[PDB]
């Protein structure tokens, strides 16, 4: 599962 | 150095439900991006299936 966090 | 000591920050365990998977991680090939599965270098081998996610694929190792 992708939990990898990144900019709107 | 690499292999067998990878972290995928970002990546946690869909099988057992460990935090970003460690050694390598397991992309799933055939399920689609929005649920981007994943598997521990022993998790891997679990073979497992949800609403999406099926046996009917392959996984893929990443070293990296
Ligand atoms: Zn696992
Ligand atoms: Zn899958």
């Amino acid at each position: 599962a992708r939990t990898k966090q990144t900019a709107r | 150095g690499p292999l067998g000591s990878v972290q995928h920050v970002g990546f946690k365990c869909d099988n057992c439900g460990i935090e970003p998977i460690q050694g390598v991680r397991w992309h799933c090939q055939d399920c689609p991006p929005e649920m981007s599965l994943d598997f521990c270098d022993s998790c891997s081998d679990c073979l497992h299936e949800t609403d999406i996610h099926k046996e009917d694929h392959q996984l893929e190792p990443i070293y990296r």
